[PDB]
């Protein structure tokens, strides 16, 4: 661990804050490249098979236990979490780079979310429930009340039940709406990180990351 | 009504009939926030059509002089920006932005001119009417119920059809997107003249949908089978043919011939598609094409839009931007609203008077909702 950086000073989860850390870079460059393979296994298996398949299912599940990713599903956390923030740097610096590090990054959540189980989902009425069941069958398990202007895409296409400015969403649709604000959420911090680049980009420490995209 | 006699009657309207008292209450909204109203934007048409915009005032006084002093025969209310209109010339580029504005529907007669028969152009009658009425039912009621809005402000244009403003707190702060997304919930009328069948519902039926519906069906009888008359003859009732498949015409055709009015014959056409369904919603279709609404998206689409003010003046009907019960809806008459020349003569000596407290019934309501 000779050789040390600041990631504090350089800046299942949606990578929204930074992490504090010094760590070594051995550890930080091989972090990298190990998500980078991990990203590419996605994309072949996106074109290979289909997301639901078993298969697809059992391959993506083998290659995460590959690269590693209780306490016991904590050391993948840390390396999930800061690996993800070190790739920020490589593929904010094109709209292609860019869209192909979220695509890979969004089929990714949707199979560790396809892993997740209900209860941890929310944490993330029956007689109501029972009471709205008609009205919400012909407009379009769990249901959830937002406010409408969040769930755009739903009620501009007439594919949930409104009343008095909520929706009532079923978790299978629920998906997109979290995927896509994260999608924006992402490629907003990703333009934010496009701007910072350009003061350590020249830094040899980061050659190898900034080319070997 | 003579619109040479215009700018004279605007003097005395502008100076000793137009509610300043009322109109400050709205646009600043209690002051509860500063610089609300001063940053608000108008815009004139002065004459011989003179446009200008990035207007902007004070406070009600500062607006009662300008006003009066202007004498404009048309004004647009715009939106609220990050600073005063009339000082845009010292902000500099990327600063001016339009941040918040009311949710805001335009409804024009002219978007219906396929599907009605009574008059063309910009020529209206009552038999028409009913499909404003039917407009404002159908997304009054959406707005209150899926949407939970409780502050709506319907206003009649002065001519071909009807303004609504949408004032809630958590309304003029929605963004573009979400405005665009309110206006697909609603918009079911979708094709321009190339296409003839503009609906077409699934099997299965949105809600809102479903309960427009149902208000349709309280007008249809005596809107479009008795004072349109849709089914008068084969020129009139090709065009609904147009709307269902070619399996039916032939048979729908004689049942047209051997039927006498309009009655019979769409009660023909419900049988023959009820068995239809048996062997989709044919009956639904025809209905909600001929007198669903209509909705131009761009009006309500940008916050930065310019759109005639309430109590505003036709140029050439001379007829008042006048507010509309909601409870009184269906007596509404658009040709007994009081001009210009009417309500000038009676200071002289108004009609404007019951239409004023409508506007501060929905004025006192909206001071409760602020406070309470
Ligand atoms: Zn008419």
């Amino acid at each position: 661990g000779y050789s040390e950086v600041n990631l504090s000073k350089l800046f299942l989860q949606f990578y929204l804050q930074p992490p504090s850390e010094n760590i070594s870079l051995i550890e930080f460059e091989n972090l990298a490249i190990d998500r980078v393979k991990l990203l590419k296994s996605v994309e072949n298996l996106g074109v290979s098979y289909v997301k639901g398949t078993e298969q697809y299912q059992s391959k993506l599940e083998s290659e995460l236990r590959k690269l590693k990713f209780l306490e016991d599903e904590y050391e993948p956390r840390r390396r999930d979490h800061i690996s993800h923030f070190i790739l920020r740097l490589a593929y904010c610096q094109s709209e292609e780079l860019r869209r192909w590090f979220i695509q890979q990054e969004m089929d990714l959540l949707r199979f560790r979310f396809s892993i997740l189980p209900k209860d941890k989902i929310q944490d993330f009425s029956d007689e109501e429930k029972t009471l709205r069941e008609q009205e919400i069958v012909a407009s379009s398990e769990s249901i959830y009340k937002i406010p409408f202007a969040d769930a755009l895409d739903l009620f501009r296409g007439r594919k949930v039940y409104l009343e008095d400015g909520f929706a009532y969403v079923p978790l299978k649709d629920i998906v997109a709406i979290i995927l896509n604000e994260f999608r924006a959420k992402l490629s907003k911090a990703l333009a934010l990180t496009a701007r910072s680049l350009p003061a350590v980009q020249s830094d040899e420490r980061l050659q190898p990351l900034l080319n070997h995209l | 009504f003579d619109p040479t006699e215009l700018p004279e009657l605007l003097k005395l309207y502008y100076r000793r009939l137009f509610p300043y008292s009322q109109y400050y209450r709205w646009l600043n909204y209690g002051g509860v926030i500063k610089n609300y109203f001063q940053h608000r934007e108008f815009s004139f048409t002065l004459k011989d059509d003179i446009y200008i915009r990035y207007q902007s005032f004070n406070n009600q006084s500062d607006l009662e002089k300008e006003m009066q002093a202007a004498n404009p025969y048309k004004i647009d209310i715009g939106a609220v920006y990050s600073h005063r209109p009339n000082q845009h010339n010292t902000v500099k580029l990327g600063a001016f932005q339009a941040q918040e504005k009311e949710l805001v529907f335009d409804i024009d007669m002219t978007d219906y001119d396929d599907v009605r028969r009574c008059c063309s152009s910009a020529d209206i009658c009552p038999k028409c009417w009913t499909l404003m009425t039917m407009a404002i039912r159908i997304i009054d009621r959406a707005l209150k119920e899926d949407f939970g809005f409780k502050h709506r402000l319907w206003v009649y244009s002065g001519r071909r059809g009807v303004h609504c403003w949408v004032c809630d707190e958590s309304v003029r702060k929605l963004s573009s997107a979400v405005r665009s997304g309110i206006v697909e919930y609603l918009s079911l009328v979708k094709g321009g003249q190339d296409v003839k069948k503009k609906v077409h519902l699934s099997e299965k039926i949105h809600p809102f949908i479903r309960k427009s519906i149902n208000i349709i069906k309280k007008y249809f009888e005596e809107y479009a089978l008795v004072n349109q008359d849709i089914l008068e003859n084969k020129e009139s009732w090709d065009k609904i043919l147009a709307l269902v498949p070619e399996t039916i015409h032939d048979e729908l055709q004689q049942s047209f011939q051997k039927s006498h009015n309009s009655l019979q014959r769409w009660e023909h056409l419900k049988k023959v598609a009820s068995r239809y369904q048996n062997n989709p919603w044919l009956e639904w279709e025809i209905m909600l094409q001929y007198c669903f609404p209509r909705l131009d998206i761009n009006v309500s689409k940008g916050i930065n839009h310019l759109l005639k003010s309430p109590f505003s003046v036709h140029p050439k009907t001379g007829r008042i931007s006048v507010p509309i019960d909601l409870q009184k809806v269906d007596q509404f008459d658009p040709f007994t609203v009081p001009t210009i020349s009417f309500i000038c003569r009676e200071l002289d000596a108004t009609s404007l008077a019951p239409y004023v407290k409508v506007f501060e019934h929905f004025l006192e309501n909206l001071d409760k909702s602020r406070k309470g």
